[PDB]
């Protein structure tokens, strides 16, 4: 039975980063040559695992997320990262074991008018821990003191990507998929190809 | 945040030998990639060298192919760059960097597509 990347990686629709998704891969055969022979991603890095050597591997357990970021967002997806993305929506541990794949969607996820259905939040009482994932839309305040806007000092914490077919790449939309790589003490549930 | 921070560096006269060296904080080093790109008046960040995480594979920038070698030792976090033959062409502001083992090793040798950078050491070689 072979892994459901596909289902990942192809999904019609992905989410915004602030309400980012994960689907748990386990008990499968991955076959990481879709990755390969899919040559698209203008991301494709990882830590702790040579990025080259992944059909060799077995794994306890895999996670996919998937969201969507700003191209000039995309290096925000690391370990240890700073800035609004990596601290109030999608935060990797320190000791990140896995792999980042990102690709440019401009031609499905911008447009002439501009597509404003990606949001982040860019407001929030604290940073979020790793693997942390806060979907609340709740209005703002410095003094963390609930706020009724349009009472003074009361701000909504969401914002919104602007993804137009014509800005620099830097501004157009990134699909990305994070692979976590668990490791127990058991047998692996994720092996590659020819592993067992 | 993993900060890197260089030593070796110095004045050194032509034909002679460097060793820099980069010491990473906190436990994760032998996660990363570790790079070295230098800097010469007037121009850009150049890649000069990376090793992957576990120090099998790694990749040099053709001028330095036979006088430089990097080595690493994930048991005391530090990244080495061992350069030999020195010319004033090296006379540079060398920096080091960690980064995700990478799919294409072209990457490698892009400055932006690293996770954490050096402040650098200085490298004079002297006619
Ligand atoms: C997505 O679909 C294409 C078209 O068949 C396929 O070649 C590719 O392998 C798929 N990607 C994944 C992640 O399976
Ligand atoms: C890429 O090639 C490998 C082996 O050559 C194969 O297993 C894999 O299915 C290919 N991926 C495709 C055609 O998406």
């Amino acid at each position: 039975n072979l892994c459901p990347f596909g289902e990942v990686f192809n999904a019609t629709k992905f989410p915004s980063v602030y309400a980012w998704e994960r689907k748990k891969i386990s008990n499968c055969v991955a076959d990481y040559s879709v990755l390969y022979n899919s040559t698209f991603f203008s991301t494709f890095k990882c830590y702790g695992v040579s990025a080259t050597k992944l059909n060799d591997l077995c794994f306890s357990n895999v996670y996919a997320d998937s969201f969507v970021v700003k191209g000039d967002d995309v290096r925000q997806i690391a370990p240890g990262q700073t800035g609004v993305i990596a601290d109030y929506n999608y935060k990797l541990p320190d000791d990140f074991m896995g792999c980042v794949l990102a690709w440019n969607t401009r031609n499905i996820d911008a447009t002439s008018t501009g597509n404003y259905n990606y949001k982040y939040r860019y407001l929030r009482h604290g940073k979020l821990r790793p693997f942390e994932r806060d979907i609340s839309n709740v209005p703002f305040s410095p003094d963390g003191k609930p706020c009724t806007p349009p009472a003074l000092n009361c701000y909504w914490p969401l914002n919104d990507y602007g993804f137009y077919t014509t800005t620099g790449i830097g501004y157009q939309p990134y699909r990305v998929v994070v692979l976590s790589f668990e490791l127990l003490n058991a047998p692996a549930t994720v092996c590659g190809p020819k592993l067992s | 945040q993993v900060q890197l921070v260089e030593s070796g560096g110095g004045l050194v006269q032509a034909g002679g030998s460097l060793r820099l060296s980069c010491v990473a904080s906190g436990r994760t080093f032998s996660r990363y990639a570790m790079g070295w790109f230098r800097q010469a008046p007037g121009k850009e960040r150049e890649f000069v060298a990376v090793i992957e995480w576990d120090g099998g594979t790694s990749y040099y920038v053709d001028s330095v192919k036979g006088r430089f070698t990097i080595s690493r030792d994930n048991a005391k976090n530090t990244v080495y760059l061992q350069m030999n033959s020195l010319k004033p062409e090296d006379t540079a502001v060398y920096y080091c960097a960690a980064g995700g083992n990478q799919y294409y090793s072209a990457t490698y040798s892009i400055w932006n597509e690293y996770d954490f950078w050096g402040q650098g050491t200085q490298v004079t070689v002297s006619s």
